[PDB]
């Protein structure tokens, strides 16, 4: 019933910068508001409870403020360990709803992806299926577009993508896109290509191969 | 040291039931309102239910109301979550957590468990098929090449991938799996490597899938074309 709306979706900042995260309630939540930090393979962690109170062991660079319907979590100096996903939660109504989360990520210089295409193996084709993999390695920002073309025809609904999590050392992302087909359908075409659009590429990059031809 | 430990997780068919348990270590339980929170793959945190400190009242999230029951057994020192009529969307990591009392409800949730995976699916436990993503599909020459392993069609909880028995970590990207329309999982593990090393250095990916107790070691070679 009470809708929690967090803004922005992503915050791209450098370590040492001030981060200000917003949480809006659809109606008054009076003190029944908590803030959480969530790191990829870890349990959520309580930062602030009761709008303003810092939990045990939470560093004083984290602070909560606001009232009624408008709340803020301020991280005064982003240390490298504060780059995480942040949620607010309300306990004022029936059903204690969370916001959608605000991801705080490392802003770094634009890096273009190195692009690689992999045809299906002979081992896989013998099974009756064919998977063509497009790898986009070490790029930043996260936003990238991958398009599959089969004999110059644009594909839809037959590929799936996966992204890695901002890299600890270089602050980049890697993306894998898999085009999946039956051996029957794969054999009906010659040119398999993935076209990549990214901010770091002056124009889209295309990687191709012809079926059979090594 | 205060702790919460969830148990009861695993694989359940859609339409069936699963009962999750939570055990408190080092503290009360009887004077705290206890919650369940979940996180579905690729989605955000979602509050599931609460049971009053008292055991007198219960509240549920809109997507689970009617199907789930949260309960507290102070004799067995346990918190349970009975999940009936499960659907594929109920596949998530489930956390047992303790509320901070405050006012007529809570101010926050301070102590959380490690979480437990609940996979709601009708698929059968299957080990992965490991296919090579052979290097330099065009040119080698100068420097740096990409190779990998396609870990396809498995059904479990997870798979673990390592390269050269853990000796190769530098430039490795093991991707989050994707749940395919078949209800089976698939992932790729890639590694960036010097082109000069392709003829000499051996690259093997070590795929281990505990749920079907299968171990596969696939050697990744450049495709010898003739």
């Amino acid at each position: 019933d009470i809708v929690m709306t967090q803004s922005p979706g992503t915050l791209s900042l450098s370590p040492g910068e001030r981060a200000t995260l917003s949480c809006r309630a659809s109606q008054n939540v009076y003190s029944y508001l908590g803030w959480y930090q969530h790191k990829p393979g870890r349990s959520p962690r309580l930062l602030i409870f009761g709008v303003t109170s810092r939990a045990t062991g939470v560093p004083d660079r984290f602070s909560g403020s606001g009232s009624g319907t408008d709340f803020t979590l301020t991280i005064s100096r982003l240390e490298p360990e504060d780059f995480a996903v942040y949620y607010c939660q309300q306990y004022a109504g029936s059903a204690y709803t969370f916001g959608q989360g605000t991801k705080v990520e490392i802003k770094r210089t634009v890096a273009a992806p190195s692009v690689f295409i992999f045809p299906p193996s002979d081992e896989q084709l013998k099974s009756g299926t064919a998977s063509v993999v497009c790898l986009l390695n070490n790029f930043y920002p996260r936003e990238a577009k991958v398009q599959w073309k089969v004999d110059n025809a644009l594909q839809s609904g037959n590929s799936q993508e996966s992204v890695t999590e901002q890299d600890s050392k270089d602050s980049t992302y890697s993306l894998s896109s898999t085009l999946t087909l039956s051996k029957a359908d794969y054999e009906k075409h010659k040119v398999y290509a993935c076209e990549v659009t990214h901010q770091g590429l002056s124009s889209p990059v295309t990687k191709s191969f012809n079926r059979g031809e090594c | 040291e205060v702790q919460l430990v969830e148990s009861g997780g695993g694989v359940v068919q859609p339409g069936r039931s699963l009962r999750l348990s939570c055990a408190a270590s080092g503290f009360s339980f009887s004077s705290y309102g206890m919650h369940w929170v979940r996180q579905a793959p690729g989605k955000g945190l979602e509050w599931v239910a609460v049971i009053w400190y008292d055991g007198s009242k219960t509240y549920y999230g809109d997507s689970v109301k009617g199907r789930f029951t949260i309960s507290k057994d102070n004799s067995k020192k346990m918190v349970n979550l009975q999940m009936d009529s499960l659907g594929v969307e109920d596949t998530a990591f489930y956390y047992c957590a303790r509320g901070i009392a405050g006012g007529w409800a809570f101010w926050g949730i301070d102590l959380w468990g490690q979480g437990t995976l609940v996979t709601v699916s009708s698929a059968s436990t299957k080990g992965p098929s490991v296919f090579p993503l052979a290097p330099s599909s065009k040119s080698t020459s100068g420097g740096t090449a990409a190779l990998g392993c396609l870990v396809k069609d498995y059904f479990p909880e997870p798979v673990t991938v390592s390269w050269n028995s853990g000796a190769l970590t530098s430039g490795v990207h093991t991707f989050p799996a994707v749940l395919q329309s078949s209800g089976l999982y698939s992932l790729s593990s890639v590694v960036t490597v010097p082109s000069s090393s392709l003829g000499t250095q051996t690259y093997i990916c070590n795929v281990n899938h505990k749920p079907s107790n299968t171990k596969v070691d696939k050697k990744v070679e450049p495709k010898s074309c003739a």
